[PDB]
RNA sequence: CCGAUAACGAACGAGACUCUGGCAUGCUAACUAGUUACGCGACCCCCGAGCGGUCGGCGUCCCCCAACUUCUUAGAGGGACAAGUGGCGUUCAGCCACCCGAGAUUGAGCAAUAACAGGUCUGUGAUGCCCUUAGAUGUCCGGGGCUGCACGCGCGCUACACUGACUGGCUCAGCGUGUGCCUACCCUACGCCGGCAGGCGCGGGUAACCCGUUGAACCCCAUUCGUGAUGGGGAUCGGGGAUUGCAAUUAUUCCCCAUGAACGAGGAAUUCCCAGUAAGUGCGGGUCAUAAGCUUGCGUUGAUUAAGUCCCUGCCCUUUGUACACACCGCC
């Protein structure tokens, strides 16, 4: 155990998710690369995590309205 | 006081050879890369030496 | 399980009775036949190789903590 | 050849003043005498030339007094000076070594003239405790009480 | 007056008991009779599908 | 054909209860050449059970400090011993090897916890993994200390730990303590 | 039957152990240091470094030339690493020169067999704590 | 070198001087708004840099 | 069909080195054979009066494998542990008064020298018996 | 964190972060790391292997006289994210199982608001106040002492044995140190003498260049022992010899021959611990003129049991009571 998301990644992939829904997808890679450009994150670590959580709101949000 | 037995007693080896270069101290000394250093000095002036605790 | 007094060396009743029973159960490590026979074991040891010498038993695995025998193979 | 054990067979035998086994083999039964450890036991038998396999109880009698002159008269056989007990010696400065009640002699000498001489060791030895100058505030309360 | 040792199959983990997690409540369908399932208090670490020996067959198991 | 110790094929053994058929390693794919392979069977929850049990069993040997890493030792204790019950009896040291295990579980066991006020032992069944596990570690401390002070080698008290286990005739310390675990239970159900 | 320039070199390590085996085109023979896999320390565990040719057999041994150096470690974790270290060599020279279709249905047996024949194992040690005599054991401590 | 020291040792030598001159300074230039000190090491020389508040002074 | 000393067992070959030493009357040995131990952290003298030779068939292949070796690397080599009594044990390094007449006696025998550099080296006609016995060794036990 | 929700949005701490471990036959490169290929050899051979086998033998930056970074070093990057699947779950946060993967929880470091009259004036030319200050509690020298033992306690090491001890042989590491402002003190190869501790002369090294391919122990292979307080144990003690020091007695240490004490798995109780972990087993550093049973690291061999709970012991939160607020060591 011990997979949870902190608020700081769940917080920025809600931001991110709004201000480019379009250019983000379904793909892991292809969300972890757009995420590399259009935000400034220091670290790679908290960068695939963003991405993750980016990667499982697209599928919520492709099959229901979520709170973003 | 008289020079013959002032300084007659040698010390050319031993704990009393060595002291601290910041406090004369002759405890906890670390002689180790020619350091000579009293410990807790070392411990005080590690960082303007260049020691740092990665881990 | 007061003492042992195992023999150093055969005698008149022990050295018959191993040169007539020995090759004959299917163990036969010098351990086994020490307690069997009372014997030292040290004995056991130089008892045991002369008999393979003899060609009485043949031998199994041959290794530094224990050497196994048994007995020939009836035909 | 690993056979029974001999007719000439000494289960139990004296040698010098007192016992030794006899099941066991020739060098680790020897050392039973007050004054031989596994070393001496094996240097002497070696220069005495004979067997190491067989036990004490398969020593004929001249096999006895060759190994009993041997570790009576050792500097006399090329056994080293440096080998021996009462090594150039309080005494006598005479290289020697010390058998069964001999060596009793010889260690009950040294303590009584420590006693005598009222060195700081043999005052230890008087009043029953260490000499080696080992500590003896939390050990040794077993052989006092 | 003894009666038969069978065995029993693992469905489904209730849960630990015994005041310190030793024990664990199992859901348990004896495969002469797939039709009764009782609840056994098992001892060590029980997986679901596996089975597992009962040397009887009216004893439940309560709490603790 | 995989021939563990060069011989002793693991193709025709067979487990009698399915209840540790589903939990020994014996089998074809878990068929080894050695009882050796550091594969990391105790990183995560029922792995043990698909390593093999003859790496069980050395595992489980080498006990009580002077001999707590030492495997080759226990390799070539299982080896002379597997020759030992193979001379002596003359049928597949692996299947006697199975046999010893399933007389030696325990199939009840108390838990000692019944009551809070006063100590009850409510009696209680024993889990496959548990039963096992029980059962080699009584073979193994059998071994212990059946050779403790005694000319007796420690394959060889093994090997007869194994056998009357394996035979049940009683005067094992497996059976004697197994059983000693049923009649408390009964005692106390 | 001539062709040159056929040779590949795969590493392999278990715990600071790591063993080059070179692998090139030749008659079927094998060498570890110099001496034979037979002639090895721990022979009790022969059986293991007999074991990756006994599961292909020597025909897709016999012909190949592959020598071992090995480094580091002990006893086993040598052994263990020559082990892989064999069976990626092989199977590496074989993808190199001839189809992986005919790699691959001996990969399959080597992995279903022992994945540590192919992957080396992550684990290695861990660091010793001030606050006892090893990694995580810590000293005794008494209140009275 | 023999005559030279271990490349260890002379970073430790280089790091005690930097840790006493900047104490040395410390306690000189206590009331003097003193900051901190940098220095670079040359073959050809060695340069010291006080950084303070109050240069003028 | 050749053999190499490195393609047969090192625990045979050892002893039939020595046995060839034993009949080759050339090597040389010293009178304190029967009276020293072989090492600081040895509490009794070797059980075969035979050990120089056991010795010096040891040294011999240690030489044929790697050269430059000298006195200091042969007890470092020969080296065991101390049980210390009541300390924990360590690390005991051999004689080196013994390995020095090893070395000294084989060089008698004139099949090892001095290096250019310190330690000594086998020579043609040295690793040339040592492959020879190894050979015979070798077909023996084969067969 | 998700969720109900008079709250919404934040900040510290946790996290995140740095270092470290495992993977990249991907890039960058190396005579202070090397690897394949080749030329000489040396030996094995020759029955015939001959594109034969071994070489830590010598050379191919001896610079024109081969390539390359797989192995080593270390930079820049990548790589893992519960990402894929299935199941459970409010179907949310998540949990579990599995494929593929090097890795599906690597260890540490740092670390909140505050409290403990917690420990340190004997770390300091940090320090207030008091004491002493020439018959000195300043300071130096010499000797003794910090070790001293009717006893109790704690941390440990050595063992109680045959899963062993001894004898011999085979035999694989990784941390990391190494010649000094004061400061006279380094790691040491080889050769010779000595049985050993050691001694003598040449060397090398301020170091991926030398020690050093760190030829470590355990373990492995053979012989002996044989259940005997025995070849376990090496306590105690006698004699002798070397190293260091101005000095070895109250034994510095080390070496050899002696004697061989309790101890046969330890009561009530009690400590530490979940994967390269425990545990055995050595080796470095710190201490050092001399030196580790200590400590801190490193490596080797390497498991049993569990994936749970509040029963015990502690700790935290909520509720509750208060005549406490210097806050229960309280008030009275
Ligand atoms: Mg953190
Ligand atoms: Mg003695």
């Amino acid at each position: 155990m011990g997979r949870v998301r902190t608020k700081t990644v769940k917080k920025a992939a809600r931001v991110i998710i709004e201000k480019y829904y379009t250019r983000l997808g379904n793909d892991f890679h292809t969300n972890k690369r757009v995420c590399e450009e259009i935000a400034i994150i220091p670290s790679k670590k908290l960068r695939n995590k963003i991405a993750g959580y980016v990667t499982h709101l697209m599928k919520r949000i492709q099959r229901g309205p979520v709170r973003g | 006081g008289h020079q013959q037995l002032y300084w007659s007693h040698p010390r050319k080896f031993g704990q009393g050879s060595r002291s601290c270069r910041v406090c004369s101290n002759r405890h906890g000394l670390i002689r180790k890369y020619g350091l000579n250093m009293c410990r807790q000095c070392f411990r005080q002036y590690a960082k303007d030496i260049g020691f740092i605790k990665l881990d | 399980r007061d003492k042992l007094n195992n023999l150093v060396l055969f005698d008149k009743a022990t050295y018959d009775k191993l040169c007539k029973e020995v090759p004959n159960y299917k163990l036969i490590t010098p351990a086994v036949v020490s307690e069997r026979l009372k014997i030292r074991g040290s004995l056991a040891r130089a008892a045991l190789q002369e008999l393979l010498s003899k060609g009485l038993i043949k031998l199994v695995s041959k290794h530094r903590a224990q050497v196994i025998y048994t007995r020939n193979t009836k035909g | 050849m690993s056979l029974v054990i001999p007719e000439k067979f000494q289960h139990i035998l004296r040698v010098l003043n007192t016992n030794i086994d006899g099941r066991r083999k020739i060098a680790f039964a020897i050392t039973a005498i007050k004054g031989v450890g596994r070393r001496y036991a094996h240097v002497v038998l070696r220069k005495a030339d004979i067997d190491l396999t067989k036990r004490a109880g398969e020593l004929t009698e001249d096999e006895v007094e060759r190994v009993i002159t041997i570790m009576q008269n050792p500097r006399q056989y090329k056994i080293p000076d440096w080998f021996l007990n009462r090594q150039k010696d309080v005494k006598d400065g005479k290289y020697s070594q010390v058998l069964a009640n001999g060596l009793d002699n010889k260690l009950r000498e040294d303590l009584e003239r420590l006693k005598k001489i009222r060195a700081h060791r043999g005052l230890r030895h008087f009043w029953g405790l260490r000499v080696r100058g080992q500590h003896t505030k939390t050990t040794g309360r077993r052989g006092r009480t | 007056r003894v009666q038969p040792i069978k065995l029993a199959r693992v469905t489904k983990v209730l849960g630990r008991t015994g005041s310190q997690g030793q024990c664990t409540q199992v859901r348990v369908e004896f495969m002469d009779d797939t039709s009764r399932s009782i609840i056994r208090n098992v001892k060590g670490p029980v997986r679901e599908g596996d089975v597992l020996t009962l040397l009887e067959s009216e004893r439940e198991a309560r709490r603790l | 054909d995989i021939k563990l110790f060069g011989k002793w094929s693991t193709d025709d053994v067979q487990i009698n209860d399915i209840s540790l058929q589903d939990y020994i390693a014996v089998k074809e794919k878990y068929a080894k050449y050695l009882p050796h392979s550091a594969g990391r069977y105790a990183a995560k929850r029922f792995r043990k059970a698909q390593c093999p049990i003859v790496e069980r069993l050395t595992n489980s040997m080498m006990m009580h400090g002077r001999n707590n890493g030492k495997k080759l030792m226990t390799v070539r204790i299982v080896k002379h011993a597997f020759e030992i019950i193979h001379l002596l009896t003359g049928e597949n040291p692996l299947q006697v090897l199975v046999n010893a295990i399933i007389n030696s579980g325990p199939r009840e066991d108390s838990t000692r916890i019944g009551r809070a006020g006063t100590v009850r032992r409510q009696a209680v069944d024993v889990s496959p993994l548990r039963r096992v596990n029980q059962a080699i570690w009584l073979l193994c401390t059998g071994a212990r200390e059946a050779a403790f002070r005694n000319i007796k080698t420690i394959a060889e008290c093994l090997a007869d730990e194994l056998i009357n286990a394996a035979k049940g005739s009683s005067n094992s310390y497996a059976i004697k303590k197994k059983d000693e675990l049923e009649r408390v239970a009964k005692s106390n159900r | 039957s001539k062709g040159p320039l056929q040779s590949v070199q795969v590493f392999g390590r278990k715990k600071t152990a790591t063993a080059v085996a070179h692998c090139k085109r030749g008659n079927g023979l094998i060498k570890v240091n110099g001496r034979p896999l037979e002639m090895i320390e721990p022979r009790t565990l022969q059986y293991k470094l007999l074991e990756p040719v006994l599961l292909l057999g020597k025909e897709r041994f016999a012909g190949v030339d592959i020598r071992v150096r090995v480094k580091g470690g002990g006893h086993v974790a040598q052994i263990y690493a020559i082990r892989q270290s064999i069976s990626k060599a092989l199977v590496a020279y074989y993808q190199k020169y001839v189809d992986e279709a005919s790699k691959k249905e001996i990969k399959d047996i080597l992995i279903q067999y022992d994945r540590t024949l192919l992957v080396a194992d992550p684990r290695r040690c861990e660091s010793k704590k001030f606050g006892g005599p090893g990694a995580r054991a810590r000293y005794q401590k008494s209140y009275r | 070198m023999a005559v030279q020291i271990s490349k260890k040792r002379k970073f430790v030598a280089d790091g005690i001087f930097k840790a006493e001159l900047n104490e040395f300074l410390t306690r000189e230039l206590a009331e003097d708004g003193y900051s901190g000190v940098e220095v670079r090491v040359t073959p050809t020389r060695t340069e010291i840099i006080i950084l303070a508040t109050r240069t003028q002074n | 069909p050749g053999v190499t000393v490195k393609d047969v067992n090192q625990q045979e070959f050892v002893r039939a080195l020595a046995a060839f030493l034993k009949k080759s009357g050339k090597l040389k040995v010293p009178e304190w054979v029967d009276t020293v131990k072989l090492a600081k952290h040895k509490e009794l003298a070797p059980y075969d009066e035979n050990w120089f030779y056991t010795r010096a068939a040891s040294t011999a292949r240690h030489l044929y494998l790697r050269g430059g070796a000298g006195v200091g690397s042969m007890t470092k080599i020969y080296g065991g542990r101390q049980r210390n009594g009541v300390m924990p044990s360590h690390f005991s390094r051999g004689s080196k008064s013994v390995a020095r007449r090893v070395l000294q006696a084989l060089e008698g025998l004139k099949m090892v020298e001095k290096d250019q550099d310190g330690g000594r080296k086998l020579t043609p006609q040295g690793q040339r018996d040592l492959d020879r016995i190894a050979g015979q060794v070798a077909a023996a036990n084969k067969k």
